[PDB]
């Protein structure tokens, strides 16, 4: 609904650049400061400074002073922010959460009326670190070794593996199973590529032989997957 | 307001599909009668703007 | 700098219990209008965040009131009465005061972890990743109580880990329980050739980790 809420996604390696967009509705160019911010997966949010969309006046957070670019593209309705000198450590979520509007009778560039506390729709966005091991879909057999398979405590099938495109619909849920997926995460290994351990619950007979498969389509790589991973 | 028959009475509990002490249904029967007193007796009514 | 910092870092009461999330700034939250320019926010898993209070104590649209409180100079208390279901989310204060200001550290609201240990389903992977890759001490859990989680990922049947890494699911099960995953450093044949590879998992009421592993040559 709020057009000022964020849009788009990217992936880029160390020393690359990045981009963003929004739209002139709700907290539009006539209705707030376009106070962009970012957050890492491991952390709370931090400011990327402030923009006034018409005329395009700005302030930057000093932690990013040499790493940032801005745009008064209000004819395109877009506070089209950008970034430069990116790093693997720069890989983060990004958002366009608007300022709480002007609080007085006055008029102008009110860049003294905000901070951390953005008060309108963020919508979200992301820039992935392309320093990681870029690769296609894989579904590693999370189904157990001979000591752990064919018992009522077991689980079967496979999860997303070997690609920096680590997110996938794996979960031992490729239609050969369609429920009971243990949500064991697709966390990155040291190269940034997936190392998922998700598996689907089953009767103790299926837990020793069943044709379980993961829908492990590497999402940042766009390609589909359905790889089998049968116990024992 | 509330042109519905769902559970409504709780939110501290998860409100599972059990319409009892877990999370009650609000729209109990409205059945007044002429055997009651003049104020307990029902009215048939209309309103407009 | 303004330095908004939270007090609890997480909440772990049962649903319908009574709680608060609290913060203190370093200083300077009043402007000499005296409205206190701070707010309170949440975001659940994968959400862009939203406010739940603004101008210290003005509630957001449709806010639960039990899950809403106030700011008061440098220090603040967001209410968490009647701990609502699906309210378990990252939550913190935010400084509206001046341009460099920061959100607080996203303190996690959660359901109370039961005594439940995870299921022993874990082992080294099947042949397309074990023999076609590495027979390492791969680890797993299902329905574990998150409050004192543990895992195993070592060779020679150690029932522990160190050269290992892991992650946990959302607390969606009735025990406040989560699924879990992990992996371990070993030689691609040597982790199976050793006396066992560990795969064990433990939780907030587990007396020891669940017996997930592969025996010597079973990996």
């Amino acid at each position: 609904q709020v057009q000022l809420v964020q849009s788009g996604a990217e992936v880029k390696k160390p020393g690359a650049s990045v981009q963003v967009s929004c739209q002139a509705s709700a907290n539009t160019f006539t209705n707030h400061y376009i106070h962009w911010v970012r957050q890492a997966p491991g952390q709370g949010l931090e400011w990327m400074g402030i923009i006034y969309p018409t005329g395009g006046n700005t302030i930057y957070a000093q932690g990013f002073q040499g790493r940032v670019t801005m745009t008064r593209d209000t004819s395109l309705n877009t506070i089209y922010l950008e970034l430069s000198s990116l790093r693997s450590e720069d890989t983060a979520v990004y958002y366009c959460a608007r300022d709480v509007r002007v609080d007085d009778s006055w008029s102008g560039y009110d860049l003294l009326s905000g901070g951390t506390y953005f008060d309108y729709w963020g919508q979200g966005t992301l820039v992935t670190v392309s320093s990681a091991s870029t690769k296609g879909p894989s579904v590693f057999p999370l189904a157990p070794s001979s000591k752990s398979t064919s018992g009522g405590t077991a689980a079967l099938g496979c999860l997303v593996k070997d690609y920096f495109p680590e997110p996938v619909t794996v979960s031992w849920n490729s239609g050969a199973l369609t429920s009971g997926v243990h949500t064991f995460p697709a966390v990155l290994q040291s190269s940034g590529l997936y190392s998922l351990s998700s598996v689907v619950t089953v009767p103790s007979s299926s837990l020793g032989t069943q044709t379980y498969i993961c829908n492990v389509n590497h999402k940042p790589s766009n390609t589909k997957v359905d790889k089998k991973v049968e116990p024992k | 307001r509330d042109i519905s028959e769902a559970i409504y009475q709780a939110g501290s509990t998860p409100c599972n599909g059990v319409e009892g002490y877990n999370c009650y249904f609000p729209l109990q029967s409205y059945g007044f009668q002429p055997t009651n007193g003049v104020g307990y007796q029902p009215y048939r009514v209309v309103v407009l703007s | 700098d303004i330095v908004m910092t939270q007090s609890p870092d997480s909440l772990a009461v049962s649903l319908g219990e009574r709680a608060t999330i609290n913060c203190r700034s370093s200083q300077s939250v009043l402007y000499s209008n005296n409205e206190n320019y701070l707010a309170w926010y949440q975001q659940k898993p994968g959400q862009p965040p939203k406010l739940l209070i603004y101008w210290a104590s003005t509630r957001e649209s449709g806010i639960p009131d039990r899950f809403s409180g106030s700011g008061s100079g440098t220090d603040f208390t967001l209410t968490i009465s009647r701990l609502q279901a699906e309210d378990v989310a990252v939550y913190y204060c935010q400084q509206y005061y001046s341009l460099p200001r920061t959100f607080g550290q996203g303190t996690k609201v959660e359901i109370k972890r039961t005594v439940a240990a995870p299921s022993v389903f874990i082992f080294p992977p099947s042949d397309e990743q074990l023999k076609s890759g590495t027979a390492s001490v791969v680890c797993l859990l299902n329905n574990f109580y998150p409050r004192e989680a543990k895992v195993q990922w070592k060779v020679d049947n150690a029932l522990q880990s160190g050269n290992s890494q892991e992650s946990v699911t959302e607390q969606d099960s009735k025990d406040s329980t989560y699924s879990l995953s992990s992996t371990l450093t070993l030689s691609k044949a040597d982790y199976e050739k050793h006396k066992v590879y560990a795969c064990e998992v433990t939780h907030q009421g587990l007396s020891s980790p669940v017996t997930k592993s592969f025996n010597r040559g079973e990996c």
